[PDB]
RNA sequence: UUUUAUAUAUAUAUAAUAAGGAAAAGUAUUUAUAAGAA
């Protein structure tokens, strides 16, 4: 299941330094994203000094361990806007038309492709870091998200009932 | 190109499986007569049929 | 006390005497205890929103007035009635956060919730299956602990058991649950009646025949699918419990009374169905044999003709008005009902799931068999009785003598009888019988039982009618005719999107842009 | 381009359509009842008080 | 009837209007039949 | 009718909501009873019930001015599934920026319009509008005609 | 008709037979997003000398 | 809880007593659309 369904993409690869007495010693810091496009998704690091292929390895292994399934409305886009606050980044992503593209910052970009989130338009403020703008979409798409079944549930409510009324 | 630019409909027109939404990208070429002409089978391309 | 039997009766206006009488002559407001009473009121008269009203303000008023797991009880009844379990599920988990304790009538009218919300998946919002499963393991959560008994409830224990039974399709269970249930009952109160058994029999059978049982047995027949497979088959509780319950009823049958049911543990094909299900409704209809109506005879039928004959032949001249005569021939032909069979075991909600056993199985000559010998259509008697009142005031005189006589065996047409015909031809695509249906709904609209109804009723049934025959049309194919059916009546009903769904679908199929446009914009105008 | 929107997508102005009569006609009775209608005079009024 | 959309039946009752007209004519040509028969059997025949 | 007491009641329910507090007083104000009436109606509290400063009321007590200083509306939160029902609350129209739609605006604000910078109505959102002294949701705002101000969002 | 307006007179008999009415319009402000008011100060025509400051009046 | 009973000075302390149980089948148009990089 895991290697022909699940996609991998990386998203981070770069080059961190900790300076030791002796000299400059660099390490690969990677972070990949594995979703097999269907509603499951989920986020990997890897930190490898003699080779960035061990880094991507590892970050591999890492986001199938946390693969998670991921809340999704008709399996195209989210249940409703989320505005999302995760160590600097302010991402704030709203629900699409079907049809709609992918009008989102890159990184989003390819979180949504692998995690099957056809239809977003979003804005990042504040930081822009991909890292940060990575891990706080990821938690923004599961935390901040409730379906309308289980709003309604929640609410004691029929699905007739909380869904809403067309006006034009 | 830049033709191309004005004629491109950035909104689309539709109509489990899936819809492919996006692949309407160049539906609106195909109203063109050279266009209807290649798709007929009545030219061997699309510059044949212009 | 008094707004207690003011239930029992449902009399508003003494509700209303007594509540303003306390509450001006006396200062006495109703407690918790009366106001959940007059929630039951409000759930006898089906008036759901008055009763969450009430319930809100018991809420409201203070700590005393509180709501306890009696009125919680009732609530989640009314929730059964509205086929709305969100809200007992809500409900429940309000009952564990406000510490108040469960009893065993909260865990049964939670199963009943769940059982009935799983009919159809409109109602179910799909997850039919889920909330049957939930109302199993709502069961098990009774039976694990011993709670509040109250002497009523195991009855309602069996019900529930068999709705959730009734509703999955499971004829073997539900076959074991009747049996059982009938077996205990009758051996119950033989073993309990002061008078001989003989000379009783038929009182005895009287009480033992629920009329209940039977029409979930009948529902449990009705939803008949080869393929389909039991909630209660996967889990290990489940199947221990079905376990238990098959074996007691094949060790019942195993080893005074009889039941018709045959020989087999399950039924396994659709014949067998049609079988028992005659066979049951036999059973009851002849109050368990003590009375011998549907067993026929042609001496029979010659000695009840002549007797008829004479009965009626006498009344017609005494009679002062011919609307008069018909009251008289009313009088008759009801008492004579009553006495023939069992009246609440024969009515309009056992005959509509006995005739939509045949229809869900896919045969007609049953459906049809079944619907001439258990059915009459009013404005047919109405013009036998006036034949009959010419005859006598001034074979087929035989004819009309045998047709008031075996009255006895029939119900009126009502609306939603004509509607599950109208379903049945729906289902097998006969245009005539949706023809002769039709005719017939037009006709009925004639007779005074149609007129008797509120005008708002009326509309509504004729809307009902209508959808139908627009389905009819759509699934024939013929398009025209639909779309004409609904231009016709545009102003007169309210078309939904709901109703024409169907149409839409299938006009976009092939792509009728004129038809859909003027369909949609019918609808849409709003 | 954008204020066209405002007038149903039309760009360009016809001179603004004359009126045949000016002034409403006699048999147009309900211009003449709200013109001979009391005159309020209060938070919302239109002419000088009694004494004012 | 046959599992057709009404604008496809619209054009074939154009489309066998101009063949009606071209057969009354004979204005076919033996080219245009062998090119006719040739593309008919590249695509997969639709059933009613 | 204080905007400033509305503000600082969907404050406190935020509050005991994010501390998973059971029940809970507001004040006992015609605007926050409607305000708790139609939450409650909703489904995203669990129970209203009268009370004093101290709790709820044990027996009926008339509502006079000599008590009325005290009273209060004792609210009870809802949580399942280990989350609050009621997770968020805010006011769209602040004392300083009110906001008085009308009937077309709400219409388009229901259906995805931002008009005055107000983000639409989203799916499992309820937002409330106050008409001529009386709450109610925007839905039969728009039902009834009614023009009318919009003051808040619980979602 | 001919435009009337409320106002509050803020400065009575410094002039002869003409005061000053403090007018209050409501008026939207875009920018901030605010049904905010407007002020401005009318000089107005009292005969009779009716008229007293903090008197609220139709102009 | 409520109602009464005894006792004591309309009230107080004690004892007993509690009316809220209903079962039924069938009955789409969702809209506006804001991306960053070095």
């Amino acid at each position: 299941y895991i290697t022909r369904k699940l996609t991998m993409k990386p998203l981070v690869m770069k080059r961190v330094s900790n300076q030791t007495g002796k000299g400059k010693i660099a390490s690969f810091y990677a972070l990949v994203v594995v979703g097999d496009k269907n509603g499951m998704v989920g986020l990997g690091e890897g930190k490898s000094r003699e080779e960035m292929s061990k880094a991507i390895f590892k970050a591999h292994w890492d986001a199938v361990r946390n693969l998670k399934e991921i809340p999704r409305y008709e399996n195209r886009t989210i249940y409703g806007d989320i505005d999302f606050r995760y160590h600097g980044v302010k991402l704030h992503l709203r629900s699409a038309k079907p049809g709609f593209g992918l009008r989102v910052n890159h990184v989003i970009f390819e979180i949504c492709e692998c995690a099957g989130i056809k239809d977003l338009s979003g804005k990042v403020y504040k930081s822009r870091n991909d890292m940060n703008i990575a891990k706080g979409t990821i938690e923004a798409f599961t935390k901040a998200q409730k379906t309308l079944d289980e709003v309604a549930l929640g609410r004691g409510k029929k699905l007739v009932d909380v869904r809403k009324v067309y006006y034009s | 190109e830049k033709r191309w630019q004005t004629v491109f409909k950035p909104k689309l027109d539709s109509v489990i499986k899936e819809t492919p939404f996006l692949l309407q990208t160049f539906a609106v070429l195909e109203k063109r007569l050279d266009f209807a002409l290649f798709r007929a089978m009545f030219a061997s391309s699309v510059r044949q049929a212009r | 006390n008094c707004l207690k039997y003011s239930t029992k009766c449902s009399s508003f206006h003494d509700m209303d005497y007594f509540i303003t009488k306390f509450r001006d002559d006396y200062g006495i407001t109703p407690n918790k205890q009366n106001l959940t009473t007059v929630i039951q009121f409000y759930s006898r008269k089906e008036m759901t929103k008055q009763a969450w009203n009430t319930f809100d303000t018991m809420k409201f008023l203070s700590t005393k007035h509180f709501p306890d797991i009696c009125t919680y009880n009732t609530m989640l009844r009314i929730c059964e009635k509205e086929r709305n379990f969100p809200k007992a599920l809500d409900l429940f988990q309000e009952i564990q956060d406000h510490n108040i304790k469960p009893t065993t009538n909260t865990y049964i009218m939670m199963a009943r919730v769940l059982a009935s919300s799983s009919s159809n998946a409109v109602v179910s919002e799909g997850k039919s299956d889920s909330l049957r499963l939930l109302g199993w393991k709502y069961l098990h959560e009774l039976e694990d602990k011993n709670l509040y008994r109250h002497k009523k409830d195991d009855l309602n224990l069996f019900l529930a058991m068999m709705a959730l039974a009734a509703f999955d399709g499971d004829i073997e269970l539900s076959r074991a649950l009747y049996y059982l249930f009938i077996a205990k009952k009758y051996k119950t109160l033989c073993a309990n009646w002061k008078g001989n058994i003989l000379v009783d029999q038929d009182t005895i059978w009287k009480s033992t025949l629920m009329p209940e049982m039977l029409n979930y047995l009948m529902l449990a027949y009705a939803r008949f699918d080869p393929r389909n497979l039991p909630v209660l088959s996967g889990y290990e509780k489940g199947i221990e419990l079905r376990r238990k319950f098959l074996r007691e009823f094949d060790s019942s049958m195993r080893l005074k009374f009889k039941l018709p049911f045959l020989p087999i543990s399950d039924l396994n094909s659709e014949a067998q169905v049609l079988a028992e299900s005659n066979a049951i409704w036999s059973f009851n209809m002849e109050n368990g044999g003590t009375r011998n109506t549907l067993t026929s005879s042609n001496e029979a039928a010659l000695e009840d003709i002549k007797k008829y004959r004479q009965l009626l032949d006498s009344f017609a001249q005494e009679a002062e008005d011919f609307n008069e005569f018909k009251f008289k021939v009313m009088y008759e032909v009801t008492k004579m009902q009553r006495e023939s069979i069992n009246v609440n075991v024969f009515n309009k909600i056992s005959l509509h799931t006995y005739l939509s056993i045949p229809i869900n199985l896919k045969q007609q000559k049953e459906f049809l068999r079944r619907l001439t010998f258990f059915t009459f259509q009013q404005h047919e008697f109405e013009a036998v009785i006036k034949r009959l009142y010419e005859g006598y005031r001034n074979n087929l005189i035989m004819h009309d003598i045998w047709y008031i006589t075996c009255l006895r065996h029939k119900i009126m047409m009502d609306t939603t009888l004509y509607e599950l015909v109208m379903k049945a031809a729906i289902e097998f695509q006969n245009e005539d019988l949706a023809k002769k249906v039709w005719n017939d709904r037009g006709k009925f609209r004639t007779t005074v039982p149609f007129l008797k109804m509120d005008q708002r009723i009326r509309i509504a049934k004729d809307q009902k009618f209508a959808h139908l025959m627009v389905e009819f049309f759509t699934k024939q194919g013929k398009y025209s005719d639909a779309i004409a059916i609904i231009l016709s009546s545009k102003n007169r009903f309210n078309w939904t999107y709901s109703m024409v769904r169907n149409l839409h679908k299938a006009l976009e199929e092939i792509e009728d842009r004129n038809s859909v446009e003027i369909l949609l914009d019918v609808v849409n105008k709003k | 381009g954008k204020g066209a929107a405002k007038y149903g997508f039309k760009s360009g102005v016809f001179p603004t359509t004359r009126s045949i009569l000016k002034s409403p006609t006699t048999k147009q009775t309900d211009i003449i009842n709200k013109v001979k209608s009391p005159k309020p005079k209060g938070v919302l009024g239109i002419g000088y008080a009694k004494g004012v | 009837k046959y599992g057709l959309k009404i604008p496809r039946v619209e054009a074939i009752v154009k489309l066998v209007s101009v063949e009606n007209s071209w057969n009354r004519r004979n204005r076919v040509s033996s080219d245009l039949k062998t090119m006719d028969e040739t593309l008919y059997r590249m695509f997969p025949v639709f059933d009613s | 009718m204080s905007l400033v007491k509305l503000a600082n009641t969907c404050a406190h329910l935020q509050n005991c909501s994010k501390v998973r507090v059971a029940l809970t007083s507001i004040p006992y104000t015609k605007l926050q009873l409607q305000f708790a009436y139609n939450l409650y109606q909703q489904g995203f509290l669990s129970s209203l019930q009268k009370g004093s400063t101290m709790g709820p009321d044990k027996d009926f007590v008339e509502v006079t001015p000599d008590n009325i200083s005290t009273r209060r509306l004792w609210v009870g939160l809802k949580y399942r599934d280990n989350k609050p029902v009621l997770s968020s609350c805010k006011l769209i129209s602040k004392p300083n920026s009110r906001i008085h739609l009308p009937m077309e605006d709400m219409k388009k604000l229901c259906s995805g319009v931002t008009i005055r910078n107000i983000k639409p109505l989203q799916p499992g959102e309820l937002i409330l509008v106050r008409a001529h002294n009386n709450i109610m949701d925007i839905n039969e705002a728009i039902s009834k005609k009614l023009d009318g101000e919009v003051l808040c969002r619980v979602k | 008709a001919r435009q009337n307006f409320l106002g509050l007179v803020v400065s009575q008999g410094k002039m002869q037979k003409t005061v000053k009415v403090r007018v209050e319009t409501k008026v939207f402000n875009k920018k901030i997003n605010k049904e905010l008011f407007h002020r401005r100060d009318y000089l107005v025509h009292d005969e009779g000398e009716i008229s007293r400051e903090g008197d609220l009046v139709r102009i």
